[PDB]
């Protein structure tokens, strides 16, 4: 019998198929050992190889801290 | 720079390729038109798509894959459907007449006509690539093209490219159900091209996916679209170490070192966890220790073979999402204490661990749930020997009365292929029992 | 004036080295851009030990970073403190070793060492009076143990009258994550025993154990594990950079520890480590450092000194502090633990005191312990290698690169001679003289 | 940290499980969704990455006609859909069908599900087994589930709350075959085993709670109150808390005897709750009255060997010791001569909670007793009379032989029952 | 300087220690946070006997808590004085004994002693001159008795030339709330008689009898029982901390109260116990303390010295007072009752005086008594043990855990020899 509360209200807008889950890694993304350059707004865990390519065989990219 | 050339040969290869390349486009943000909506003006630091796509000055990203088939009726769906602008027009190689469930027809007669065009497109992809990790093969044993034309393809690739890695994703015939009659002939004559001409070979059969997608994903009647989503999910998990940045990185030759103890033994067991519906994701606690035991559970295996009667020889674990290294070592520990599983006495530490940061993605209209953790496992087990011997009995039962042999002799091959492919398979089964001796 | 050239090998070496340059730049007061923003004048008095002057008052480290996979080099470049390194020093290949010792020592790493030794020679000859080298690497990989041991052999021939430290991550049985670890391990221990002056065994079990039951830490990430590794390696050479009452650099430490040139496998340990819920319940006093330094919990290897005998030990203290307690407490543990300390050598404890404490702490200490209990790790590596090499498992990955099967047999004999060599010194009669 | 994985088998097991888990949800403040509107819930409810609490219970039956209304009713969203295991074609009140023929197809699914719940326990106290001696699945399937659990798990605690057939009124005719063939196999495969009898609880609700027309549901609420008071010290703190192992080791003088009796007091209606004085002396005096017993046997013909008391609520250790002292002097009660002190005392702080639509009322203090008694032989010796009377002409035996069991299993179960009775009497024989 | 290391074993040991640290932190002026907040200088003069020094002028007790069940540990840490203890001092096992002596002494207690002997050696070597140890445990349960005897058995050889006290909750016939309790009592007294300097017998029957007859409290909770026993446990080590006109430390009590090495079972009492109604009407006078003490009701054991002989007697007084009335009254009680004392020891009385009274009280007294009446207790335990062992009752919980039958036989024979030794001084 009696009254039951419903599902808790979402504090922020949520939508699957586009949203990245909150992880320890994505919380400490700029402070982790093993994380490459962060130039992506979707996920900071997408690889960047601007520094790694040789001077030949390279397109004109942006070096980190430059 | 790191990148893999994926070839899809057969009607099974094309339909696997459709469901796996729609996962790659959604993972990297590619439209079916080929353009990337992101990086409209600037922001070119993202090059995670470099393993699978080639950048063109118009913004178009074409896949580095070739579709090979001998019947146009399944490849014209790709040329007409929603991905008709993404693929290159010349990377969908189309034959004239199919091999028609025949090893000899697709190896000695029809397979010699389009071999030159396929080797031309491979060389164009091989000259375009700058550092090649390996080749990925998607094919089926039971078909004429998937067994016959594939067998000549690995021998020509071995002569051209010597040290390149060659991974195999083969559709092994299921033990009780199937779709054809001459499957034991086509599956036993392809043992030579998967023994000496394949660096790694993952076997899958359809019925071990059928019961998984029935009792775990709670949908009452799946079809071939739902099988290829789970098959294509493993290939993304294997190549996620190259594409997305992680704490531990595993190259293609990294797990070949830790899963191939001898060149004759290169047949791992693929499994994936978790595979749950959106209904059950609301109910079940999903943790690192609770997904590393689903890979070890024999009911969730992807090959109809029981590792309880076998013994493990090596293991490779690939993690996705927030899997901290604390719970990896805590969960591997309790795996070693339980005595239900068994390890060989000459491999004291049998585990290889790779951790990637990016969680897996989902597809609209899909059946898997949006989770934070995932794991795929590639384990060597002696229980493949009982998987071969079940089909080995059916081949000897069929060949005693000499049935369908006139369909193979009249195409151009000798009758000595059947006795030879029976004998070296028997020596390979005799090989597996000896390694399993403690 | 006394320069230490830093050497980083492998992915594990770069994660350790990146945290190490972060921890001592904060100690010397260096911003990530490269300038100096501090409050004291003695921080620049001895800064050429690890740093090299550049234009505009900029300091760049005397480190070279070497790997066979370019994925780690971009991460250590674009990290939190990766801007200070000179981009010339980042040397790297394109194809990885593949967790294979034979690729790193014979085929793949044999072409990368020409570029590395040119950079190492270029950076070591610029010092007015070179003190010695220092290497951080892991024995469980291919590009750290395969090619790092080759860097060991070339440098020792070129610079014989120099002192070389190494920080080897010895593999672990319980938290092993690679199948071919004893293959990579026992083929490199022979190179470390012949051509290395000091070796420190750092184990991931003990880093996990300290982070679990001592720090009471929730998630021990690799950054937290490398936080402890950079602690002892910053504190072992603190008498070189800061003045003190009793100064002792790493050469004077080397003289007092090593009785015979085959006995140089040590155990590190950092003394003042407390948890968040127990720090304000504990007083910071010299007996409290000595008790937390000598127990087996804080040892950074998988060695229990109860099974063995302590051969010769160190304590390097930091902070403004009166060293009656330093001269008394290690005498008290000398007289009490009579069985643990070998009676063949009297008063084996070496003492150093540095005035300048670490930033934010008033008192600290560091431990180096040479014990015979280190031989249980080599025996464990021996039995895991014996059980698998006997079946010729994973052998085609090694014998296809040119090395024959007798290199494994001599690697067994060299390690079995090593474990027996420690065994004689553990059980030896002091009050006797032999035929000699 | 502590955990107790319950298993429910049989239609009686499902109906008891519904009444038990309704009490658990209202006691811990759980909605039937599983949401919270403190870690006392951790012994029964598993946390989830969605915030839900899933019970640590496994429902087993061969009947789909009772699991479905669990899957359709109020708690349809609480239970995980794979915890309610359902077979087919029933067992039809047969030991042989439930053990040898039908039970062997679903035993692997249950043991796989038990492994998937026993991997989550950092420390597990023990399993609780609820079953009925009469029906086929409660008799046949439980007999080999105990054997497979004993092989798989070494020395984990196994508690039983079994329903022994009543001597006067019951459901079936072949219930002596079902009851005897489990008593033989629950000797060496059970750690502790309580018995409840239906017609005595029928007498309890008739003359105490003023409900003259009860159902199984008013019956099942009383067993749920007993099981709650057993695990009450585990869930919540108290002055003298007691674990499962403590009364398991304080109630078995010998390994062959593990058959205590569970009583409850007070059990009174709301109108009588206003009147009566509920002191600890007045609740421990009702557990010794044979009219307030739960098993149809009188301890005045027997001897008390060991006793355990579970006080719940506003109890004081001082008045508890006084109430024990006044009991020990009267001669209506009688202890054995080799046990001068047979009492075990457990005290919990939190008072029991009631459910709406129930029968009890607001009570400040209650007691549950587990006394091992020499009075239970008259239950077994009369069942020896009922079984041998009906085995004399070999009635209904062809219904058991037809599944594959040997005739000699009946004869060896008779020698086991005779030996258990001849084990039994010498303990009652004084020195 | 002279430092006492405290030990707590079991649930009873934890409850009795939480109240004991509650009453002497108030005696030395310590807030629940831990900082000293006093009004004199004599309180701060001797703190190192029980406390350590910490950062910021904090004091943490020199105590270690031992249990095999974390349920009681959480209540101790969540109590009013649970913040003062260091978290490293709590040692708990994840699987308890369950009122079983064999679990605590052979199987389960063997793994847990490596941590306790690590912790107790870690803080006892920090003492400049360790004076002795102290243990509180209960014989009615196997958590603090099976391992509590093993902790004594391991600490004896490690620290031989020390003194250790134990406060044993000796079980009672009417408050017997566990069935296997005679097994736990008999098998622990055997270990207690051989490795202990000093033993104390505290019984819950006497604690209930005191709070009924004397204090007139309607609800005697365990907090009131812990108040009564810790008022004596603080009262026995007062000369160490508070200076007096005649001092007597724990070793000076032991040398005058243990004439033979197997006779160290003493039963205590506390003199100034008064109800609230009778508090207004009593007079604080020196003979009032000894007359309320030598009353046989006031004792803290289930035995009467009227049935026995007072072997030796000790009195420790609290408060600035004249000692001529102390010497006069104790001589008067010695000479008036000439049949309750042995003939072969003249001057059976040891006397000590402390200046500082307990807080809120004017004068107080504490009495330690060795008598032959303890053998009545030991025979009562042994008669129930031999009435239940002889039918092999509850033996499968002991013979199946690594114990043969000869341990029960030698436990009876040693207890039979001990009561015979006590009996020979009743007559001779
Ligand atoms: N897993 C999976 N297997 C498939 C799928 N589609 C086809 N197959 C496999 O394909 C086999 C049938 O033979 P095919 O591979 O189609 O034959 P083919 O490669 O076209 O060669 P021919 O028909 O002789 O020209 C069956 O045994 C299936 O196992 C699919 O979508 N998923
Ligand atoms: N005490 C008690 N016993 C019950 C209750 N409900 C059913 N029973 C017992 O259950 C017995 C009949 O078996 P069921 O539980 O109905 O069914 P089953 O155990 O699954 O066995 P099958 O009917 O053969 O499948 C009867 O003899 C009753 O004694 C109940 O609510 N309380
Ligand atoms: N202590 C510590 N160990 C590490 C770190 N990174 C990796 N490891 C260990 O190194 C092992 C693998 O080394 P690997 O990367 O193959 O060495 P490499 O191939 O020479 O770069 C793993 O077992 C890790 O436990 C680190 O930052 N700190
Ligand atoms: N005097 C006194 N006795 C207690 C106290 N707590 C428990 N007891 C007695 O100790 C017995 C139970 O002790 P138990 O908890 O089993 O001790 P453990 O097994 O060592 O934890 C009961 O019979 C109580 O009478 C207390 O605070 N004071
Ligand atoms: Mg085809
Ligand atoms: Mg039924």
């Amino acid at each position: 019998e009696l009254a039951q509360a419903g599902t808790p209200a979402p504090t922020k807008p949520h939508d699957y198929r586009q949203e990245q889950p909150e992880t320890f890694w994505i919380q400490r993304a700029p402070q982790l050992p093993g994380v490459s350059n962060i130039r992506t707004l979707d996920t900071p865990f997408r690889k960047n190889c601007s520094f790694s390519t040789p001077v030949p065989l390279s397109l004109g990219k942006l070096l980190p801290y430059e | 720079m790191r990148e893999c050339i994926s070839i899809h040969v057969g009607q099974a290869g094309v339909q696997i390729g459709n469901a796996c390349w729609e996962l790659y486009c959604l993972e990297h943000g590619i439209q079916p038109d080929g353009q990337m909506p992101s990086d409209k003006t600037i922001g070119g630091g993202d090059d995670s798509f470099n393993t699978f796509f080639s950048e063109t000055g118009a913004g178009k990203h074409v896949p580095r894959a070739v579709f090979v088939d001998l019947e146009p009726t399944v490849i014209d769906e790709v040329r007409t459907g929603t991905y008709r602008q993404l693929f290159h027009p010349e990377q969908l190689i189309t034959g004239k007449e199919d091999a028609a469930n025949n090893y000899a027809r697709g190896h000695y007669t029809i397979g010699k006509e389009i071999i030159d065009l396929v080797l031309d497109r491979i060389r164009k992809l091989a000259d375009q690539c700058t550092g090649l990790q390996g080749f990925l093969v998607f094919h089926s044993f039971g078909g004429g093209t998937g067994s016959g034309f594939t067998s000549l393809l690995m021998e020509r690739l071995s002569v051209d490219y010597g040290k390149k890695s060659k991974l195999e994703f083969s559709i092994y015939p299921a033990p009780q159900v199937s779709t054809a009659v001459v499957e034991p002939y086509n599956s036993i004559l392809t043992t030579h091209t998967t023994l000496e001409h394949s660096d790694c070979a993952f076997m899958v059969d359809n019925e071990a996916i059928y019961d998984i997608c029935r009792r775990n994903l709670d949908i009452e009647r799946p079809t071939y679209t739902n099988l290829n989503r789970l098959i294509g999910q493993i290939v993304s998990s294997i190549t996620a170490s190259l594409r997305f940045d992680g704490a531990l990185n595993v190259d293609l030759t990294e797990f070949q070192t830790n899963l191939v103890p001898y060149p004759r033994i290169h047949f791992p067991l693929a499994t994936y966890a978790p595979v749950i519906s959106a209904e059950k994701a609301y109910h079940e606690q999903l943790s690192v220790a609770e997904i590393t035991n689903a890979c070890f559970e024999p009911a969730n295996q992807m090959v109809k073979c029981d590792p309880r009667h076998g013994k493990y020889m090596a293991c490779c674990l690939l993690y996705r999402g927030d899997v901290v290294p604390k719970d990896v070592n805590a969960a591997i520990a309790t795996i070693k204490t339980k005595r239900t599983i068994q390890f060989v006495d000459w491999c004291p530490t049998g585990f290889k661990v790779g951790i990637n940061y990016q969680p897996p993605t989902v597809v609209p209209g899909g059946d898997l749930a949006k989770v934070q953790r995932a794991v795929c496992m590639l384990s060597n087990t002696t229980a493949i020997a009982e998987a071969w011997a079940r089909l080995d009995h059916k081949f000897d039962l069929m060949y005693a009365k000499r049935a369908f042999v006139h369909w193979y002799v009249g195409e151009g091959m000798e009758e000595g292929e059947f006795s030879e492919a029976r004998e070296d398979m028997a020596a390979l089964e005799k090989d597996y029992e000896e390694v399993g001796v403690d | 004036m006394r320069e230490i050239v830093h050497l980083q090998a492998g992915q594990c070496g770069n994660q350790i080295g990146a945290k190490f340059w972060e921890v001592i730049s904060d100690e010397h007061g260096i911003d990530p851009t490269g300038t100096y923003h501090g409050d004291s004048d003695l921080q620049l008095e001895r800064i050429n030990v690890y740093y090299n002057e550049a234009t505009g008052g900029k300091y760049v480290p005397r480190a070279v970073l070497v790997d066979l996979e370019p994925g780690t080099m971009d991460s250590v470049r674009s990290g939190p403190f990766g801007q200070i390194f000179r981009p010339d020093n980042f040397v790297f290949g394109q194809s990885g070793a593949g967790n294979n010792w034979a690729k790193g020592h014979y085929t793949e790493g044999a072409e990368l060492v020409d570029s590395v030794l040119d950079v190492v020679r270029k950076e070591a000859e610029s010092c007015d009076c070179l003190q010695g080298f220092q290497l951080t690497h892991s024995l469980g990989g291919g590009t750290g143990s395969g090619m790092g041991t080759l860097l060991i052999s070339k440098i020792r021939e070129e610079y014989p009258d120099r002192i070389m430290n190494t920080f080897s991550v010895v593999p672990s049985p319980k938290v092993s994550d690679t199948v071919v670890e004893p293959y990579n391990a026992t083929l490199s221990v022979h190179q470390l025993v012949e051509n290395t002056d000091e070796t420190y065994c750092i184990d991931n079990e003990a880093l996990y154990d300290i982070c679990f039951r001592t720090l009471k830490l929730t998630t021990p990430t690799y950054g937290d594990l490398n936080h402890l590794v950079s602690a002892t390696m910053s504190g072992v050479t603190t008498c070189l950079r800061f003045p003190g009452q009793l100064n002792a650099d790493l050469r004077k430490l080397a003289v007092n520890m090593v009785p015979f040139p085959r006995l140089h496998f040590f155990m590190p340990g950092f003394a003042p480590l407390t948890s968040r819920g127990s720090q304000q319940y504990r007083a910071l006093t010299v007996p409290e450092l000595t008790q937390q330094m000598f127990d087996a919990k804080n040892m950074m290897a998988a060695c229990d000194p109860r099974h063995g005998r302590y051969l010769t030990v160190a304590a390097v203290f930091r902070g403004r502090m009166s060293m009656k307690e330093v001269d008394e407490q290690m005498l008290n543990v000398q007289n009490k633990n009579s069985s643990y300390f070998v009676e063949w050598i009297p008063n084996n404890v070496k003492t150093a005191v540095c005035d300048i404490p670490p930033r934010g702490l008033k008192m600290s200490a560091t431990f180096i312990g040479n014990s015979t209990a280190i031989q249980e790790l080599f025996k464990r590596i021996s039995e895991q290698f014996t059980a698998m090499f006997r079946r010729k498992a994973f052998l085609h990955w090694y014998t296809g690169e040119g090395m024959d099967e007798m290199e494994f047999t001599e690697a067994e004999s060299n390690m079995n001679d090593l474990v027996s060599e420690y065994q004689q010194y553990q059980d030896a009669t002091a009050e006797e003289e032999g035929e000699f």
